């Protein structure tokens, strides 16, 4: 499996396990559900170096989230 | 095992390290997690672990900054501890280094920290040294004090105070301005082979002392001028923490007859005193021509003196001599001896990938436009040497300044760093610089 | 006088002879004599022979004769001519009551001052040619006599991959292979703290793989 | 603006300058109309503007004479002021330079001033330096005094007083005898290449004082 942590700005951590087969979209769609503002626009980036993923179809193995990783949350 | 050996990093960052997937799986280390690094002289460092397939389990890849912060070099062992618990920075106090700010007055916080730190969330500790690149240079910075202790993570809410008071450089703390392995580009196989030959001796003189096998006393570096042999030799010495003395053929030739020998003798004696040290000959060809080429009796005495010094060099001395020659044809037969310069290194012309690699190293401090492509420029140069590329970059920079800065002509007395920051080099500048090529 | 290409090992032969025959050994190195200033040089030569006569029976060996005494066409220095002259004077000055043997090491016969071919002087001339396979097998054995090899290691096959390699090259090939082996096994563990014992180094064994690696490296010296 | 960068002049005239057609349209400058030039060391100069298609809007073409008069070199910035109100000269007093007259004695007024100042209506200011060419040489001159203040326009009705007394050369003031770009012919692209290479280093040490780029040391 693959462990994806979301670090929120206001010292909030969300630890969610995933499958390496599952796409990026699924997690983004999960985050939309989890957050109380889906309508509000947000972007998930991984640093360092500062970079965001525009691809939702990109798999986690290919993305380099192996086995686990942490990604920051920004709006 | 927590114990690992420092290695060269592929990624070019302050706080980025590289380990093997299994090692991370063994110690349950996550890609973004922050690892604590324990070095020598009771110094500790904080970094961001990363997953690299290429990296071997037993080796860790890290930059010259953390090594210097940890006071460690290549062939030294460090200890990594996971640091799950980490709290954000509340307040930070940093003062720049006198030698980095030289010839720059004005508000540099806005043009160094803001650009460098842009939701980077880099971990830092009180008294840590980090490098920021801006205004076409590399400016080192120190952490004076932090409200959170001992270490913290940089946050955009967190206030960073910067005062225009330099701190006096500390002789224990070597600067990053020095030449490094990362600064050498366009040679892979050549560098690796050179590295390991001198790795063994310089790091462990006591091993070589307690072993029958003798380390190579003399190393010879081939290739045309402008390739960069001095730069190769210099970096190694600094990286290996060995005393480096440079001998210039003209400088030795300039000195009058009878003193030349004295200067050479003095240099060799000095190396023994500060052993283990590295001696490098720049213009060997000038010092020692071929036997048919030399027509001076005094010249022959100088050559003889060098040969006597080379023979004189012992194992106990632990001094490595590195010589550079342009062409093999113009070599004294006597120099090509097992006793003396047994070891010979052939430097071929850098390949297109190597030429591209060189361009990246020269342009790392300066600000490049999106339209500018190094690869295309690298493709256009076939027989251009490392030096030629540097000259092209220099000429391209000057042209870019002439094209923009000359029109404003606001450069009166003190020049603000921020103005220099706004300046970017256009692709056309490089094309204009490339056009004017003639050796 | 010993004819042969550099590396063949003529110094080592002489030196050994002086050791085994329990006779005082005095080595003269061409550069070491040339380094000294005009007049001081002549003194040291004169000082060397008198000291050999004093400690007779003695042996005087010249590592690099060609350097001290190149051919007359190739010499272009008046001082240079005084040093050769001084050597010839020291050679003709030698008596039978001295009981001092003078050995010299040179390379090519065409880089020789005819003056050294005199019957009174260096009459005896010994053309040391490159050893055959056996000879080089004989050297490998010599340079593997302290170190611990593996059963998988075959010198015959190594004595079957160098053609124009001299004693030095094989000695170098031994050195490197040994240093290489240490990197491959000890640099990974790396327990070189304080003093290094024998027990850790006894376990150290050289594979053929080590040799295969060192051979490839291009050394025309 | 009123700010422009000194550039080489194509015309071989001492009291002539040139600007771009658009630049003239912006500042409503007339081709003939005299222009006042302020440089450095609290000095001013008066010249005659011209229209040149080639000239850039932000640059101004000028000769060695005015540079010296303004105590400025190439790359420096000068301020141009329109001067529509200028009054004609009544009485002018000029003394030649000691080094210029060397080897020439007698009445030079008839063979230097008369020829040079024939129906030209040249504008000059008190304490300026101008060059007349006569007797197969270049003879520099200094305006000692003018009845009109500060500046005036030379006229045929105007009387010019010439007395045979040389003024001592001043160390600050550089002579036009010196070699200049104008004195070098038969090199275009090559001069330019040379010029642009040493232009940055020599003019501004401060730029190369605090930069990672090394200037070329040996040419
Ligand atoms: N590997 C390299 N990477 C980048 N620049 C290099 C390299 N080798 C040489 N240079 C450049 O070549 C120039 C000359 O280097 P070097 O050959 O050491 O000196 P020299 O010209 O005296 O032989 C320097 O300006 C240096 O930046
Ligand atoms: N570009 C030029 N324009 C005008 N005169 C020139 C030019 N180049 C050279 N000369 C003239 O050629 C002569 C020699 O010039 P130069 O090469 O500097 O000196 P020399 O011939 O004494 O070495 C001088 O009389 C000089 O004025």
């Amino acid at each position: 499996k693959a462990v994806i942590r979301v670090r929120f700005p206001d010292n909030h951590t969300l630890e969610a396990t995933f499958h390496p087969s599952e796409k990026i979209q699924g997690l983004i769609d999960l985050v939309k559900r989890v957050v109380a503002h889906p309508d509000v626009p947000f972007y998930l980036y991984t640093t360092p170096p500062k970079k965001q993923i525009k691809d939702f179809s990109q798999d986690f193995y290919s993305a380099g989230f192996v086995p686990g990783a942490i990604v920051y949350f920004s709006n | 095992p927590n114990r690992l050996i420092v290695d060269e990093a592929i990624n070019e960052d302050n706080s980025v390290v590289s380990l093997s997937q299994p090692k991370m799986d063994e110690l349950q280390l996550f890609r973004g997690d922050t690892v604590l690094l324990k070095g020598k002289k009771r110094r500790e460092a904080v970094c961001i672990v990363l997953s690299d397939d290429t990296c071997s389990d037993e080796k860790i890849r890290m930059n010259r900054v953390v090594r210097n912060n940890l006071r460690v070099r290549l062939g030294d062992v460090i200890s990594i501890q996971p640091c799950p618990d980490v709290k954000y920075g509340k307040r930070i106090h940093v003062l720049p280094i006198d030698d980095t700010v030289e010839g720059i007055t004005g508000n540099l916080f806005e043009v160094y920290l803001k650009p460098y730190f842009l939701e980077a969330y880099r971990p830092i500790r009180k008294g840590d040294i980090f490098l920021v690149r801006g205004g076409m240079r590399a400016v080192e910075f120190k952490v004076v004090e932090t409200d959170p202790s001992p270490y913290c993570i940089v946050a955009p809410d967190t206030v960073i105070h910067c005062e225009g008071e330099p701190i006096k450089r500390e002789d224990e703390e070597e600067s990053l301005n020095e030449v490094g392995y990362d600064d050498i580009g366009g040679c892979r196989k050549q560098l690796a082979q050179i590295k390991e030959m001198v790795e063994l001796p310089l790091r462990h003189p006591a091993l070589f002392k307690a072993i029958g096998v003798k380390p190579p006393r003399g190393i010879l570096l081939y290739g045309p001028p402008g390739t960069g042999k001095t730069l190769i030799a210099r970096a190694v010495a600094n990286e290996t923490g060995a005393f480096f003395f440079l001998i210039n053929g003209p400088e030795i030739m300039s000195k009058l007859a009878g003193e030349s020998e004295s200067n050479l003798r003095k240099a060799f004696e000095e190396a023994e005193k500060n052993a283990p040290a590295i001696i490098f000959i720049d213009e060997l060809d000038a010092i020692a021509p071929k036997r048919e080429k030399t027509h001076g009796e005094v010249e022959r005495r100088i050559v003889s003196q060098l040969l006597t010094l080379m023979d004189g060099l012992k194992q106990r001395a632990h001094v490595i001599v590195m010589a550079a020659t342009n062409r093999p044809n113009s070599i004294d037969p006597a120099l090509r001896r097992f006793g003396r310069f047994d070891r010979e290194v052939d430097i071929g012309i850098p390949d297109a990938t190597g030429r591209l690699e060189i361009l990246q190293i020269h342009t790392k401090n300066m600000k490049l436009a999106d339209d500018v492509d190094l690869e295309q420029v690298a493709n256009e140069t076939h027989g251009h040497v490392g030096a030629d590329l540097a000259a092209l970059c220099s000429e391209a920079a000057l042209q870019a300044i002439r094209k923009k800065m000359d029109l404003i002509d606001l450069e009166d007395e003190t020049i603000d760093a921020e103005v220099m920051n706004s300046l970017a080099v256009t692709m056309d500048d490089f094309r204009w610089a490339l056009s004017q090529s003639n050796p | 006088l010993l004819y042969g290409p550099p590396g063949t090992g003529k110094t080592l032969i002489a030196r050994a002879v002086a050791n085994e025959t329990g006779a005082f050994f005095f080595l003269i190195n061409g550069p070491e004599i040339m380094s000294k200033l005009a007049g001081e040089s002549e003194s040291n030569l004169r000082k060397a022979f008198e000291e050999a006569e004093k400690n007779a029976p003695a042996i005087i060996f010249i590592d690099e004769l060609d350097a001290i005494a190149p051919k007359r066409e190739k010499t272009h220095g008046e001082v240079e001519r005084r040093i050769v002259s001084q050597l010839l004077t020291l050679m003709d000055g030698l008596k039978q009551r001295a009981h001092v043997i003078v050995m010299a090491a040179t390379n090519r016969p065409n880089s020789i001052d005819p003056a050294l071919r005199r019957f009174g002087r260096f009459d005896r001339e010994v053309d040391i040619g490159i050893p055959d396979a056996t000879g080089r097998l004989e050297i490998l054995q010599i340079h593997t006599k302290n170190m611990k090899l593996a059963d998988d290691v075959d010198l015959e096959q190594v004595a079957n991959e160098t053609h124009g390699h001299v004693g030095a090259d094989l000695a170098a090939l031994c050195s490197e292979a040994a240093l290489q082996a240490i990197r491959k096994k000890m640099d990974l563990i790396d327990l070189e703290d304080e003093t290094i014992d024998a027990e850790v180094m006894n376990s150290l064994a050289v594979t053929m793989d080590d040799f295969r690696w060192a051979l490839s490296q291009s050394n025309p010296s």
